[PDB]
């Protein structure tokens, strides 16, 4: 029913970046993830953690990012590292319960400088 | 009043129209259920489809089998669901079971014959009684308001329904292909409409 | 009116005179049928290769079997076809059934004694009944006009049709090897004639 | 019986691309798909979608481009990524209804500057 | 007094307020002794968790088993332990029977009826007899202190324990599922008592 | 009950560096290792090296580094090689006895040089 | 005359001086061969080895089968070869018989007891009678001219020779190890003579 | 009996290059192929085109050129490309009919500017 | 004068002291000889050890069997030695059988009931009688000044010697655990003496 | 009993090396090797050849360089390829027959331009 976000885009090729959201509803009984939109393609699921103990990580990119899981609070991290020129596109990150019912976010956009 | 031993239901192509619905003769309210399929489709790589779609007045989604992008079988008991994980996807015939109680709250996703993990899930809530089984596509409604995206394109049966809880013997009795008595939807002897598109054959997969 | 057991056509090089010849007694409009083959080349990493060739007056490709590069199977029941897809590729002797019907245009592609999906196309459509059954080259014409790029270098045989849909246990029963009774085209009892470079040797697959 | 192409070359190494294709068809029952023809070699199958629920991709390139297939218009698209040299040549655009009918495209070249 | 022949114990959660805790009627210095268990869980790939802890006055660790994140199993019988490696992990049922003496120290790790390498480790080193075995949570003193990170999520069942060194061939008997008597803690006539959230269930794996 | 070490930070892309860490105990009986805390994350697991003729590697980085166990003394090595940017980050090193007894050591911190 | 039944030919190191000829009793003008051996050795991964030489006067290798670096198996039947293709190799005994007729020409290569492809080659060809039939070197003369690099170290045996051509069952039984009459070199009775270092003992192979 | 040479060295890092051969006798029946003589090393086997309808490929260089087998005439071709600094050095090429009898060709050789 | 049937001496851990000591009747110089035993470690990935060592008063090492780091089996027969090489190393027991023989030099690495290659080796040495049968540590003197590097902590057993060469068949039989007599040293009686932290326990190997 | 060597370092990164080994001694029954010892570290075996027809490869560096075994007389060979800058360290050479026997060669240094 609500959602913000933080992070910033225009990063240099490899570094890190730091990526934050935040809701006003419990996690508890919601899993939180992050979905990748680059140019064309579609909306695709970066990563996400499970409700219980586990950490769902998008194929393409191994080993890229971390959930960085909150609890108590609304702030999911990435943790980003080795930024190649592909990670450019927006972000977006959602809370869904239930299939047909998952309030998608707004994204956030990142550039790649080369 | 009808058999289907050695038949199973066939979805030719994607579409919103084409669907089947069964009944059930339950009047008390539900408090611990199984449940038993066998599909075979290969969506997987392609979106999301909709395996088992239940149907209650006042929740679109008592009870929901599905599958997410990526991510594997989704079940939900009503507003809440496990995300049972798979990894690797393949191209072959599916047997899936699973199991729920009010008391407990656990749950056991057996697939293919084996056990995945324990796992609870709203514990203290009780099922309804009049529901809308639908199978084809998933509904946000009481049978009505569907998306095509959730279709299911290929073939599934052997569908077979308790009111209790099984030991972990009688599925693999199940497994095997053995004589039982489901008390909901019982396979050997079924009730069902079907509109749209579908038709009936000889089950392909084993 | 002459046996082929234990026996297969090889065709040593590629050339575009070289062909055999089918005859079968047929005199009415097919509508639903099935055929089953064994066949063993390489050509797969090369080239495409026609495995069945059908023929008619007004098309040129009425039934027809191929092999597309890195694609995999193509069937073609006129004017449409299924592209029925392989991720990777072996060398060994290959079995392949298939099976269709007009009434609901389904269509099941037995590879290997297992089933792949059931998928839909051109429902309604009649076959004819003249024919010129060739093998060795795809025609684009009755019975001419061939291309060398087509042409199969290796070796088939256990052709055998039916002019009905087999249920999913006599294809497993074929598959093992065992005596039953074909309509059309019968390998036991067959009338066949042969141009250019073919030989007929015992099967040396198994 | 007709087509159209939309692209362009001279593409720096890494970028992304857009090309894009029309006809006087419908798309119904016919699978279309690229080709490409590099110098020398030989004119091979980039990727394709298939007529119902699948997309064929050439081996050479993995998770290369996406085949976007349109629907109640023509305009395929491949949506480059990681341009590299190797990626310069003709890059062929057709549909094939049945075997020996496939209506060959006239395809656009594209350039990889170092 | 009670048998749990086929049963297991179910932790559905992560908690530390959950757990059993087992009694022994042993009156003597344990000297030289050798347990067996089967568990099955999930945890190996994002913390570490207590497969089996004891306790007594002097020492919060007596005898130990955990298993440490990318190292795999370690087992303490004292101020000292062995760290047995694991190269890849899996998920499914898991057996390990262990033993150690103090005339010699040697110890012997038998994971799913396989043995790894004898090592040594306090030769001399006598065990005390009163002891508080708990089961669910690793222990830092009698009974008490448990921190969450430690806590096991999943079942566990199975347990067994003697006061001697078995022969190689009775861990044999032990894998394929034989009767034996145990002297110190005996599955088929065990005491024990529970607190919190834990549950008792038909064990799934086989 | 004690820790100290020695090492370097500010390294060039690619380059070796040599740390050391020393402590007023035996090593005999004591698995002593090193663990990565780089930014976000968590501080995990380097390798370490075991008691008895072992050495444990963390999969992250495979042939990356050497345990190079001291006896007598206490004298831990790592011999990095191909210093890549991911690599900076704090560099936890300590000896641990029995679980729920480790006495964390204080760590260095080591930069890369793009 | 004389048996060498569960016995082999061991070449210990690599010269070109060590070699055994064989004998036959033949007359006439060959017009279909067939052959079968078993050898084991290791030099695939260093260079090039002969496995079997033939003779004549007029013509230097009458009938060869070779090893080609990363290339494999080379089978010539005079001026014309075939370039049998392995992509990986490893480190066993091998079995190996090839057929071959001047009718028609084709070629079968069964390597393990599995079939290859059938090929064309030098239809026409008539084989000498007279021979010089070494083993150890390639020659390029009669029986004579050797290089070292072609030298094969390793062992050798289970040769056998027949003037017709086999139907794909023999040699199945062949590969069973099964009693028959060879008709040109018989393995069971036997004429030869060596020269250099070479052994005689019993197969190590299976 | 007779053999001629086509082709040039210098070629830059990772672009294409265009080699051919001629002799004065029919393919058919003769396998043609192409051997690399790098610095020490030995002559070695590059790729070669079967007598029908298949070509072999060194394993070293998998998917680095093309046979491109000519008929009716003889003029074999590579089609390099990703030519990188390895790949210097001689570049023979011959036809051989039977085991030893191949007519060594002559070969020509080529550098990689850095 | 003892059996060991079904035991195995385990050496703790890496020390230069602990070793034990066989003695052996024989009297007559030896010219061919063959050795069998099974042994289990897990040191390859860290150092070299040794396996067997033999001592006669002119050469430190008659006979050797070593390990060399990612190297393999190394067999040293006097002043020479074969590189016996293994592409890939597991955990878990392990047989070996080897034999040579004067008048031939050759030589045969039987290793899990599997031969690798026939090679040539000092054909004309003839070895000593008296001996120091040393197991636990390589020596380079008669029963003398050990290296610590090549030390060998794990267990091994089944240790059995013979004054012939035998033939392929015997080393199957000794593979699968049959009845035989050795002449020279014999597992099954037995002469022997240990000093050092040396154990003997049931062969935890099967 | 003797021993030398001929080689150079300051080698630039990928380009080739040639090292050579000589003795007094005869190669029959005798395999020659070459080891490595970078920095920190161990000395560790870079690759050798067999006593008949073999060739041992180091596990770390496959495909990296040739045996060139010498015969009646002593000269061995490497032929460095595709020289990375890890290369660098102490190649020591040696031949040793039977273990605790191998007269330990001198070994040459080589370095990494970057």
């Amino acid at each position: 029913v609500q959602l913000v976000e933080s992070g910033g885009g225009l990063v240099q090729a490899g570094e890190s970046l730091r990526l934050s959201c935040t809701a006003s509803i419990n996690i508890a009984g919601l899993a939180m993830g992050w979905y990748r939109q680059a140019p064309g393609k579609q909306r695709e699921l970066a990563a996400l953690s499970t409700n219980s103990g586990t950490t769902i990580y998008g194929n393409s990119v191994k080993g890229r990012f971390t959930i960085s899981r909150d609890n108590a609070k609304k702030t999911v991290y990435l943790q980003v590292d080795s930024l190649k020129p592909e990670d450019t596109g927006i972000y977006y990150c959602n809370v869904r319960f239930n299939p047909d019912r998952i309030y998608w976010g707004q994204g956030t956009q990142v550039t790649v400088s080369s | 009043q009808t058999d289907m031993s050695r038949k199973a239901f066939v979805f030719p192509k994607e579409s919103d129209t084409s669907y089947v619905s069964l009944k059930a003769p339950l009047t008390k309210p539900l408090k611990a259920f199984t449940v038993c399929l066998h599909f075979y489709t290969e969506l997987s790589s392609t979106r999301g489809y909709s395996i088992f779609s239940y149907a209650t007045k006042r929740q679109d989604n008592e009870i929901l089998i599905f599958w997410s992008k990526d991510i594997g079988y989704s079940f939900t008991v009503g507003g809440s669901e496990i995300l049972f994980e798979v990894p690797e996807v393949t191209v072959a015939p599916v047997h899936i079971c699973t199991s729920w109680e009010s008391a407990s709250g656990i749950v056991e996703f057996w697939v293919d014959g084996k056990p995945r993990v324990r796992k609870s899930l709203k514990k203290g809530y009780t099922v309804g009684a009049e529901a809308s089984i639908i199978l084809g596509q998933e509904q946000d409604s009481f049978g009505g308001n569907f998306e095509g995206s959730q279709s299911l394109v290929g073939d599934i049966g052997n569908v077979n329904m308790w009111d209790f809880v099984l030991s972990p013997d009688e599925i693999n009795t199940i497994y095997l292909g053995g004589p039982f008595s489901p008390n909901v939807l019982n396979w050997r002897a079924l009730k069902y409409e079907v509109q749209g598109e579908v038709f009936t054959k000889p089950q392909l997969w084993p």
